[PDB]
């Protein structure tokens, strides 16, 4: 309730300061989906097998 | 928009090279309007072109603003500040107390940063500051 | 941009609710 | 480098906005030098700073090149082409045979794409093309 | 758990010392939960008799002397009663106020009133104490 | 497995028809493994007697008539011999050339020579036929 409210204000202060200064003078996301799409293919076969096991149980 | 922010950038450029020192990236962002940290700035420097660059052009900066727009705009939400010191709820704090919180707590400001700030800030003859007015002035934009 | 971000966002929910399907299924199976 | 590519980008910009239509992303990449597919261009249009964007700035594009780089560079390896049609090993193919392979097979070029291409390509009075020379010209860069 | 930075936020004057009556709050800003009793015993076992303020070295020496008791106050992650024996999982708001404001190092009724704001209460008049302890601590 | 695109790569002229002697190659470009015999039987059971070329409709009607035989040629994923009974896992290069160039729809010695390029051969003179069948097909 105090120090983090102090720091956020100081951020804003610093940024009002330089607000006065400038009045005087594709590849790398593909890689996530391609792994993730395999995972919920792999664990869809896990909860289906668990469903099958539970049904036999 | 871009006309005020270009005349802005033109006045940061000193040399007239079309590019401004990478150190003064924070100081330009502030001065379009935005309230970010010093840490955010270093985090948005970790892009291979800007990390290797010594100076930045007005295009480059306009892109940096586009790709971090959501983070950058988040910083101009706040209008309310903290206070500590007034326990009795007078609505007022001394200039001494204001300097102490700014220079000794949080992201510690310098005395010269505080002395620049008290040139705009209504201070009575007593030496006290209405902190509700003072928060409105610092967020006024 | 802004046309992919929307669907990977939905996908992250899918392997969140489904792990809570498999965990409860594991718990049910273990009670069984 | 960046100067020839900037003059390049400046001439793609028509309007003079600083930004070029996102459709013409392929057409710019080609024209720095690089040989990518149409598909590579749409698999590269799956970030969270170009597929909401109706236009792209030169910094956005430079940032795009930096991250793909490896993949983009891969496309300027090839110097050798296929041929089919010469079975007898003369070294030559007709303009008709060249049009057929380009427009009917593979990724299918238009006749207007072929007619644009034959403007730079040595064609004899007979109506035939040395295909070893023609592969050297198309990879010459 | 000594922290010079935390001490520098208690020192608001840059004197180097903080009041001896802010000793309990400084411990409970560091991590440490010490009782109000435990806080008095640690001050009383030093001839800080006449001392109006404490420096960071003095505070360091007290925590090192008392490390074993003070560490014990940050082991606990769970919190049973002994005010349910039926094992209903419920306790009356009356019994919950009584333990807080009448037993131990008594809370004020105003402090307890603050802790029962937004705390559900059934038609019997009982509160889920497991949720109530979690809602107090996990914040 | 009909494919108009595959037909359009065989038609290089855009006539709409392909030679009747490219019928086997078109099937084996589509998926289908039909024997050279099976290819002759399918042509012979149509009065395509005088036909010099086939259109895509004609080729479609032949595959639909013969679907059951033609599908069978793409079931097989494994391939036992019957040229090892000891179960050594090995066959001589001599017996391997003999089955290929002397039994069935005989391969040429030049085709077989191509398939034994980069194929390991021990000091007995025998080749692992399981690896050799996998190395031929899995490409």
């Amino acid at each position: 309730r105090t120090l983090k409210a102090i720091v956020y204000l100081q951020c804003c202060y610093r940024r009002m300061m330089a607000k006065r200064e400038l009045k005087k003078l594709m590849n790398n996301l593909e890689i996530t989906y391609s792994t993730e799409t395999e995972k919920l293919r792999s664990d869809v076969e896990r909860l289906r097998m668990s469903e099958e096991e539970a049904k036999n149980a | 928009q871009i006309a005020e922010f270009k005349e802005a950038f033109s006045l940061f450029d000193k040399d007239g090279d079309g590019t401004i020192t990478t150190k003064e990236l924070g100081t330009v962002m502030r001065s379009l309007g935005q309230n970010p940290t010093e840490a955010e700035l270093q985090d948005m420097i970790n892009e291979v072109d800007a990390d290797g660059n010594g100076t930045i052009d007005f295009p480059e900066f306009l892109t940096m603003m586009a790709r971090k727009m959501k983070d950058t705009d988040s910083e101009e939400e706040i209008r309310e500040a903290f206070r500590v010191f007034d326990k009795d709820g007078n609505g007022y704090i001394s200039a001494a107390e204001l300097r102490h919180v700014m220079t000794n707590l949080g992201e510690k400001l310098t005395d010269e940063e505080v002395d620049e700030m008290i040139r705009e800030a209504d201070i009575d003859g007593d030496g006290q500051v209405n902190y509700e007015e003072f928060v409105q002035m610092m967020t006024a934009k």
